[PDB]
């Protein structure tokens, strides 16, 4: 018995099966993720990431920022996550405009673990990708304004 | 391919250059109908390459204009200035 | 009103920010 | 004039348990390259990305990412275990090139029926200096 | 691709061939010397600019010439 | 199958012709010298047997011979040692006064006005003070005059005569054949036993009757010439007894098993002696005899003659799991039949071993009147962490070589030695990951703090009163041992050293030994920083092993050898692409890292450990606890560290430490002339050695052998030995004249 | 004098550094046994101190405000011995040895291995040559004017 095995049992492509790279419940977990959706809207996982990520962005610039002494640390923070999200949207509008085109199809692999065809994830599209950064934009912004109110606006006793 | 131990085949080059997806899910829309219908009604405006870049690019640079116009006191040291008497150098001043 | 804190952030956030996309975006894509 | 051989899939790859030295997405996007040999005996050898395969006996045929490595590994082949081989480029197209040995004699033997490419009929010191060539867009090796 | 030329002063001793790290090089009939052989380099898509090749010719100056040129993936020896 | 010994005899008749011929062992070298290059290549491949030959057998009597000269040489400069000891030292003088006289076992001839070095030391007696620690040594194995000194310096002198005909005759006359040398289980069980367990015995029984009876004489305050004389000791047996009383009965309660009999001299006490301020020497007899009892047994295990014992290729093929395929299976053969790869573990462990000695060497130490010797106690640290880093950068110079060369899955096929070279290039890439993360956040913090300390704004540094980032773990630990005696481990009075806790400050002489050091937000950091200079320094020796044959640049990269400039400009440009040239920067590295180590290492002692102690009990310390507060940014360790303490060394001149400011100097040249080497490339140099060889034919004066400039090879180890040696050299005189003008 | 600098002889700056060396001397002299073997190499000390500083009051080297004697290079026939007459020996012996040495190179340059007596010096010829640098400026006064100084047709 061996634990680790070549991709797909193919010996020749750069990469291994691993207990980490593909078990039972790392799999599932990770093909149940907005990133991996493929047949999804590419906005609504757009949505998702963008809420996860606004939410998990307020914590350290509250906490940590040069104003968490003084009684604004909820607002200056809150502000902080607010624009930091604005820029990876920035980041995120300029790096599907250099990356992708109106009228090419998706770049995206159509092919899955075993052998069948598949339409391709609609996500490495222009417009899908729009979709997408507009859709993680708004989310963004939701997530942290509502870590900005479930604390500071109510007080809700953490830590 | 796949045969027994063949790995390539002119037929199929995408299966023999390994261009799988490891962990695209296939599988539709965990949301219900309800719930999309609300974020893709709302969040539709924001969905457009140009409009989006340059809203965002302008409307980043107008907030921080205005909250760095209008800072209080407490806020930056810097524009509340100095609250002592300023020293001497050791002989200009 | 003071016209430094206008500008500062101006020129040294907004004009970099912009610059840096406008320039990625014409060295990163094809003609 | 030496039909090239005939790439053959369906022929046994080289056991071998997996590396990190493998493919990438340039084979996916751009080109890989594809060596063939026939090993009289089944032996291990040295991988040239990763450690050591064993080729079956009989044909073997080994896809690798780099025209270099498809020539160290023929060079092994070639020297070690007295082994006659052939590779090919292979397009995302799905088209095939036969590469090497290009006219079915090796490059080192010399044969009647190649003609002289980038030959220049002078010494080294017989080229014209820059000056002479400026604001053309030849240079002065290529005359 | 960078350019690599032969000189008329090459002696067929067939070292640069052997040398070659992604056969870039030949051997042709020639008639100006003693081996009636010449080098050739017909395959100057494939050269990675090394100059293994100018290492081992004996001929003073050089009768083989690398001259790295415009970058290519394939000049570049880029498996990625 | 059986251990027996196996020679041949006059393999080689000793004669002078190969001397008279240059380079014989090489062929081309052989036949003569046609450029300078030569000379150069004719040393850097003098030890390099494997290359010269293939034979095994001739490399294994080589290593035989070599290794019997330099122990010779060894012995010779342990003869040289106990001589200058012995004559041109004030050994009684310090041995009647230890803490009043300074020690020193040299002295300068007054030729140029040189005599200046000789300064006053103390005992009547003008030289250059010496940190090597001879003089506690000496006083710890209860030498007491300079004849015991003269004796021991004879004696080692006849073991290098000694050394060097065993040598000679190895070599020569009888010669072991192969199968002695691949004769490892034997060679384990003697080494084990043999030499250790044995060694270990025979220094206990040293102790128990030569160390124990004359040190406490000597701490009774006895004068060292009125003491009974060693041997006396052994003749008549009460003199053992007055001492300590259950010598009276003598051996019967170790054969009777009432060795709690012998708990006068044979103790478990720990900590120091609260007078001589180092281990109890009860303890250090009792350590060596626990110590030859597990050796002398552990070189039982392996089978060698009579059927009992361990076959080591059973115990290395036992050994096997689902993860590593049927690892361990070729491990005994690749061991057997390659030197690089023993060479490599060999050194691997002796650079961990020494850097291990100084850490617990400078914990608690171990001689009398050693840890109130502040110049010895910084000088030992300093010299076994360098020591133990250059072997273990060694360590992995030698993998690669081994990995280049002897390396052969065909013949010799190891299984986990495979999939390592199948998923290297994870290793290297998570590897990487893990040097980044820890430059950004134990160097950034450093960054965080300056420029918060620059920007008026203490309370956001990462500091003791501003954000915290206390060790938990470690003070957790030192706790843990602090409260070890008498909790989990009953039997020891005092804990292991004085460093974990517990208070009980030992001085000796007005001078504090040791106390319990604090660790705080600047030793996490300084630690974290620690950690990621080791990594990246392991990153780039374990890439430079584990790419040394093939990678995705050149598929080749064997077949270039161990050792080679490049493969031209191609492809990008494939400079420095050996594993040589990986061990080339991983001496950079691991330079960097060591030169951190020790400064931590002697602002801390400064500033929280030693210092005076005074009548009310009041410690002042050499420098007063700003490293707390100070060692948290940059601008602190420039100026508080090297502007402060460098005023000891640049001062220097006009006094016996005029040397150590000359040495300073020199040091800073020899460094910034390694740049010269290290930022230039060979082919400028032969191209103005072309107008200088013209220059000297213009005047019939040219060399026949024509001059060529350095190799590429050899331009990067000119540049990484002398950045080295100015470096290491510069450390050496800043430690040296600011320990000794301050301590 | 030359260069506003005055005599060491009459200087008092320079007599000044004199007592305070043999002062700083003698300090350390008083803390040993007045005849030990420290003492006697301290009391040796002082006394070639103060015959250095009575030579160089002596020879008549010119001090600074500094109290240190000064070179003067100039060329000014008082000082002389600063420079110039140490120039010409030192220019003597740096001939000698170029001209050992060219004379030992041309000399082994006829052979057909010269390189072997080049790491291996061939001593009974080189102690034959070493004392033609007695007379070397001879040598290479004629051998200049003979015109084979120099390697023509290069
Ligand atoms: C006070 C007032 C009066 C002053 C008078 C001063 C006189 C000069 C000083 C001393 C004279 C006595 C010297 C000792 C007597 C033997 C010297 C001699 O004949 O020894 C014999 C040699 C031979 O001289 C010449 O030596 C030359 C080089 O030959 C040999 O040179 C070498 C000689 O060992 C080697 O053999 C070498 O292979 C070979 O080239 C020539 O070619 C001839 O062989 C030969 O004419 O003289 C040598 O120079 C030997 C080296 C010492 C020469 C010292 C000259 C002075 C400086
Ligand atoms: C060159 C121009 C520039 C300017 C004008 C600023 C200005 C500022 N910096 Mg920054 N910084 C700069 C360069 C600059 N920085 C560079 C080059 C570096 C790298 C070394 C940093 C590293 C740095 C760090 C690590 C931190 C700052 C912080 C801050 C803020 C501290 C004062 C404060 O508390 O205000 C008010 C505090 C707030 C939290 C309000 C946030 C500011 C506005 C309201 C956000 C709105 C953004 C808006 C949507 C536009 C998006 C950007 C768009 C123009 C593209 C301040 C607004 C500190 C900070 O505040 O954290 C964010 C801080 O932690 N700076
Ligand atoms: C090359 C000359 C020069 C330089 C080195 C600076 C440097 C500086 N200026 Mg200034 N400025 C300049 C010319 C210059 N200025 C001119 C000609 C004017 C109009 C009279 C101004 C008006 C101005 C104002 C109102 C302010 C500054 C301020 C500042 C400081 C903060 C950064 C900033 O606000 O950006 C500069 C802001 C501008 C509005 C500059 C616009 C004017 C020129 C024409 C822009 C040049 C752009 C051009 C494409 C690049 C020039 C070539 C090369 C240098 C790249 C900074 C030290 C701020 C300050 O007071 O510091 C606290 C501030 O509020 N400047
Ligand atoms: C005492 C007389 C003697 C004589 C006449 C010879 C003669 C010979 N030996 Mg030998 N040998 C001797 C003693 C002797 N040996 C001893 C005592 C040892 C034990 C160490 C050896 C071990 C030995 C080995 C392992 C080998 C030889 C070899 C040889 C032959 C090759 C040339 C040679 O010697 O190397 C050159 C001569 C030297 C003097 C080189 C210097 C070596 C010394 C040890 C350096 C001293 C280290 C120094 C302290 C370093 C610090 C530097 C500092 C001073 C700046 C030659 C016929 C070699 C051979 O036979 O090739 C097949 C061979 O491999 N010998
Ligand atoms: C790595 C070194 C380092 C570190 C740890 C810090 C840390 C800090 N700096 Mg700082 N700084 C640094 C270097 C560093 N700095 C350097 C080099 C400079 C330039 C000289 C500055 C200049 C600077 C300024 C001017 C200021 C700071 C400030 C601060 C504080 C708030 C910053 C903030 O909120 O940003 C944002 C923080 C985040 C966005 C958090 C991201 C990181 C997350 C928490 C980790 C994610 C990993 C996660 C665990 C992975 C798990 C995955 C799993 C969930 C799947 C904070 C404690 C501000 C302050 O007021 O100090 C008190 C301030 O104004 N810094
Ligand atoms: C009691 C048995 C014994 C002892 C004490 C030793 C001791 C030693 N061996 Mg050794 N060895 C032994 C058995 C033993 N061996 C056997 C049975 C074999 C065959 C398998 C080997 C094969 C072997 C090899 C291949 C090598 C050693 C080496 C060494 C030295 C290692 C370096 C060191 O630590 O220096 C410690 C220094 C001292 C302890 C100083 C005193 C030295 C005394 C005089 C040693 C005398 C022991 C010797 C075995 C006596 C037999 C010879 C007799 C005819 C006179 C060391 C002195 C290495 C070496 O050459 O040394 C540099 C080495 O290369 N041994
Ligand atoms: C017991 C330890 C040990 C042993 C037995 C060996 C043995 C060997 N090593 Mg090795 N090595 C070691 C430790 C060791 N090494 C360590 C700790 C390092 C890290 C620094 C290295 C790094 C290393 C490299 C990079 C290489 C070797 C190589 C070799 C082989 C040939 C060495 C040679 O003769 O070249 C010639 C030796 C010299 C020219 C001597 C160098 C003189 C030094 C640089 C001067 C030291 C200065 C001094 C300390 C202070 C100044 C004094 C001065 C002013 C007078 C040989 C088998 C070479 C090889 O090819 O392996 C097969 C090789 O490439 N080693
Ligand atoms: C968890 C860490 C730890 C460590 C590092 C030690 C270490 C030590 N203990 Mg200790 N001990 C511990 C936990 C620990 N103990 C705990 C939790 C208890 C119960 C509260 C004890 C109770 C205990 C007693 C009663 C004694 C020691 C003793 C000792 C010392 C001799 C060990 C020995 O007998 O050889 C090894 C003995 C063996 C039988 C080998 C088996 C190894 C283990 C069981 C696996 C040694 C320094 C002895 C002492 O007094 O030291 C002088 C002793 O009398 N310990
Ligand atoms: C006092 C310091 C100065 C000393 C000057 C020494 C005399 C210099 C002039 C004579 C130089 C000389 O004759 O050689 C002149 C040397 C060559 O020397 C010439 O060589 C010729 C060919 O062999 C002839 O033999 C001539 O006789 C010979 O003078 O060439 C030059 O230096 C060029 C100067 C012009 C001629
Ligand atoms: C007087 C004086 C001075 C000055 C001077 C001058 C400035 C002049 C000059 C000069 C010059 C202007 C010189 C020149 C030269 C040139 C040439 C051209 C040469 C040559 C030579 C040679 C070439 C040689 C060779 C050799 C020899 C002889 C030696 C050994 C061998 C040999 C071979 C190496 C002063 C004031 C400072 C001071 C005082 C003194
Ligand atoms: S430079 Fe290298 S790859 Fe190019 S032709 Fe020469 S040997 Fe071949
Ligand atoms: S190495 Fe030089 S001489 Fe020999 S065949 Fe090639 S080009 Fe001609
Ligand atoms: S610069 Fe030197 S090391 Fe780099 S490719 Fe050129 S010859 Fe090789």
């Amino acid at each position: 018995y061996q634990v680790v095995q070549p991709i797909n049992g193919d010996p020749f492509i750069g990469s291994l099966e691993t207990p980490v790279t593909s078990s039972p419940l790392v799999a599932w977990y990770l093909s149940n993720l907005p990133g991996y959706r493929t047949a999804v809207n590419p906005l609504l996982r757009g949505i998702e990431v963008g809420l996860a990520h606004g939410f998990l962005l307020v914590g350290p610039f509250v906490k940590a920022g040069p104003l968490r002494n003084t009684e604004i640390a909820g607002q200056a923070g809150s502000l902080a996550a607010g624009g930091l999200v604005v820029i990876l949207s920035i980041c995120l509008t300029i790096y599907g405009i250099s990356s992708f085109n109106e009228g090419d199809p998706s770049t995206a692999p159509s092919l899955t673990l075993t052998g069948r065809k598949k339409q391709p994830d609609q996500l490495q599209t222009a417009d899908g990708w729009a979709k997408f950064t507009g859709g993680f934009f708004f989310g963004g912004i939701s997530g942290v304004t509502w870590a900005f109110f479930l604390l500071y606006v109510l007080d809700l006793p953490y830590f | 391919y796949g045969d027994k131990s063949v790995y390539f085949d002119l037929e199929d080059l995408g299966n023999t250059t390994g261009q799988w997806d490891l962990y695209g899910s296939d599988a539709p829309s965990p949301y219900n109908s309800l719930q999309s219908k609300f974020f893709e009604t709302f969040a539709a405006p924001f969905t457009k390459r140009g409009l989006l870049l340059k809203f965002l690019i302008l409307g980043g640079g107008s907030t921080l204009a205005y909250f760095s116009a209008t800072a209080s006191g407490d806020i930056l040291p810097i524009k509340k200035g100095p609250q002592l008497p300023p020293q001497l150098g050791p002989r200009l001043g | 009103i003071n016209l430094p804190s206008l500008f500062v952030p101006l020129v040294g956030l907004l004009f970099p920010a912009v610059a840096m996309a406008s320039l990625f975006l014409h060295v990163e894509k094809r003609l | 004039g030496f039909t090239p051989p005939e790439l053959d899939p369906n022929t046994p790859s080289p056991i071998f348990g997996g590396s990190t030295g493998g493919l990438l997405r340039k084979a996916q996007v751009e080109e890989f390259y594809v060596i063939t040999w026939e090993s009289p005996k089944e032996q291990i050898f040295e991988m040239p990305t990763g450690g050591a395969a064993i080729m079956r006996e009989g044909p073997n045929l080994l896809k690798l990412a780099r025209k270099e490595q498809c020539l160290a590994l023929g060079t092994r082949l070639r020297s070690k275990y007295k082994i006659k081989y052939q590779f090919y480029r292979v397009f995302p197209s799905g088209e095939v090139q036969y590469l090497h040995p290009k006219d079915g004699v090796y490059p080192e033997k010399v044969n009647p029926g190649r003609q002289g490419v980038g030959v220049n009929f002078r010494s080294i010191g017989k080229n014209v200096s820059p000056i002479e060539v400026k604001f053309t867009g030849k240079q002065p090796y290529d005359l | 691709s960078h350019s690599v030329k032969i000189y008329d002063t090459c002696i067929g001793c067939t070292q640069c061939v052997r040398a070659c790290p992604t056969d870039v090089l030949e051997m042709i009939p020639w008639g100006g010397c003693k081996a009636k052989q010449i080098a050739s380099a017909p395959r100057t898509e494939d050269c990675v600019g090394c100059k293994r090749c100018e290492s081992a010719c004996p001929t003073d100056f050089l009768s083989v010439r690398v001259y790295l040129w415009h970058e290519t993936t394939r000049s570049m020896g880029l498996a990625y | 199958p059986e251990v027996k010994i196996l020679v041949d005899r006059d393999p080689i008749k000793t004669s002078f012709e190969q001397w008279a011929k240059p380079g014989h062992f090489s062929r081309t070298i052989a036949k003569g010298p046609d450029t300078t290059t030569w000379i150069w290549n004719l040393h850097a491949d003098a030890h390099d047997f494997d290359s010269h030959t293939s034979d095994l057998e001739e490399i294994s009597r080589k290593v035989f011979s070599a290794h019997f000269g330099q122990l010779s040489i060894i012995f010779l400069w342990l003869s040289g040692m106990y001589f200058h000891g012995a004559r041109f030292s004030n050994y009684e003088a310090w041995l009647n006064d230890p803490t009043h006289i300074r020690p020193s076992a040299q002295v300068v001839w007054p030729i140029v006005g040189q005599e200046i070095l000789n300064g006053d030391v103390g005992g009547g007696f003008r030289g250059i003070q010496i940190t090597s620690g001879f003089f506690q040594i000496w006083r710890a194995s209860g030498i007491t005059s300079e004849l015991q000194l003269y004796c021991t310096a004879i004696g080692a002198l006849v073991f290098a005569a000694l050394m060097l005909f065993a040598g000679w005759f190895h070599y020569h006359k009888a010669a072991p054949k192969l199968v002695w040398f691949q004769d490892v289980e034997s060679m384990l069980n003697h080494h084990l036993a043999g030499l250790l367990g044995l060694g270990s015995l025979s220094w206990a029984g040293h102790q128990v009757h030569v160390s124990l009876p004359i040190n406490q004489f000597l701490n009774a305050g006895v004068d060292p010439k009125e003491i009974p004389l060693p041997h006396e000791f052994i003749l008549n047996r009460d003199l053992l007894a007055q001492l300590y009383p259950s010598f009276a009965e003598g051996a019967t309660p170790f054969f009777t098993l009432n060795w709690s009999k012998y708990a006068d001299f044979l103790t478990f006490r720990g900590g120091l002696d609260p007078l001589t301020g180092g281990l109890w020497l009860t303890d250090i007899a009792h350590h060596h005899l626990a110590i030859a009892i597990l050796f002398l047994i552990a070189g039982h295990m392996y089978r060698t003659n009579w059927g009992i014992g361990h076959g080591i290729k059973d115990i290395l093929e036992a050994h096997k799991g689902p993860f590593t395929g049927q690892g361990h299976k070729g491990l005994y053969e690749i061991l057997t039949t390659s030197w690089h790869a023993q060479l490599s573990i060999n050194l691997a462990m002796l650079g961990s071993l020494t850097i291990i000695v100084a850490h617990h060497m400078y914990a608690m130490p171990p001689y009398p009147y050693l840890a109130t010797d502040y110049g010895t106690q910084l000088s030992l640290f300093t010299h076994h962490m360098w020591i133990g880093g250059f072997l273990i950068v060694g360590a992995a110079a030698h993998a690669a070589i081994f990995m280049v060369r002897d390396y052969d899955p065909t013949t010799r096929y190891n299984d986990l030695l495979d999939r390592v070279l199948r998923h290297r290039d994870a290793i290297i890439s998570h590897l990487n990951w893990v040097c980044i993360f820890l430059g950004f956040h134990s160097f950034g913090l450093y960054i965080h703090n300056d420029t918060m300390s620059a920007l008026g704004r203490p309370q956001d540094m990462f500091s003791d009163t501003a954000i915290q980032l206390q060790p938990v773990f470690a003070q957790w630990i030192q706790n843990t041992h602090a409260l070890a005696p008498g909790t989990t481990a009953p039997g020891a009075t005092t804990s292991t050293s004085l460093t974990w806790g517990g208070g009980d400050l030992v001085s000796v002489g007005g001078k504090v030994a040791l106390l319990p050091i604090p660790l705080g937000t600047a030793d996490f950091l300084v630690h974290h920083i620690h950690a990621f200079t080791i990594h990246v320094t392991v990153l780039i020796l374990l890439k430079g092993v584990l790419f040394a044959r093939s990678s995705r640049l050149i598929p080749d990269k064997a077949n270039l050898g161990f050792r080679f400039p490049c493969d031209g400009p191609g492809r990008g440009g494939t400079c420095q692409v050996s594993a040589w040239d990986h061990v080339f920067l991983g001496l950079f590295w691991m330079y960097n890292a060591i030169s951190v180590v020790i400064f931590h290492f002697s602002w801390k002692m400064q500033s929280d450990v030693w210092g005076s102690i005074n009548d009310q009990g009041v410690v002042t310390h050499i420098t007063g606890g700003n490293f707390a507060q100070s060692s948290i940014t940059i601008n602190g360790w420039l100026r508080d560290f090297l502007w402060a303490q460098a005023s000891q060394v640049i001062q220097s001149y006009g006094s016996s430490l005029s040397a150590y400011g000359l040495f300073f100097l020199g040091a800073h040249f020899v460094w910034a002339f390694s740049l010269m080497f290290l930022f230039s490339g060979r082919g400028y140099w032969q191209e103005l050695i072309e107008s200088i060889v013209w220059a000297h034919n213009k005047l019939k004066v040219a060399p026949a052998t024509q001059p060529r400039a350095l190799s590429i090879v050899q331009g990067r180890a000119v540049g990484v030995t002398h950045y080295l040696l100015g470096g290491i050299a510069t450390t050496w005189a800043f430690f040296l004249a600011r320990i000794i003008a301050v301590g | 004098d030359i260069a506003g600098l005055t005599p060491c002889k009459d200087s008092k700056q320079f007599a000044k550094r004199e007592k305070q060396s043999i002062k700083k001397l003698e300090s350390s002299l008083k803390l040993y046994a007045p005849d030990s073997a420290p003492a006697l190499a301290i009391n040796a000390t002082i006394e070639k101190t103060k015959r250095r500083f009575d030579n160089y009051g002596k020879q008549g080297l010119l001090c600074g405000a500094d109290g240190l004697p000064h070179l003067i290079v100039s060329g000014d026939q008082r000082h002389w011995g600063e420079f110039i007459t140490p120039g010409i020996l030192f220019l003597y012996i740096a001939g000698w040895i170029g001209w050992v040495g060219r004379s030992y190179l041309i000399a082994i340059r006829d052979d057909k291995k010269p390189t072997q007596k080049e790491i291996i010096i061939d001593v009974p010829l080189a102690t034959g040559l070493v004392f033609r640098g007695f007379s070397w400026p001879i040598a290479a006064y004629r051998e200049l004017l003979n015109g084979e100084l120099v390697a023509k047709d290069v």
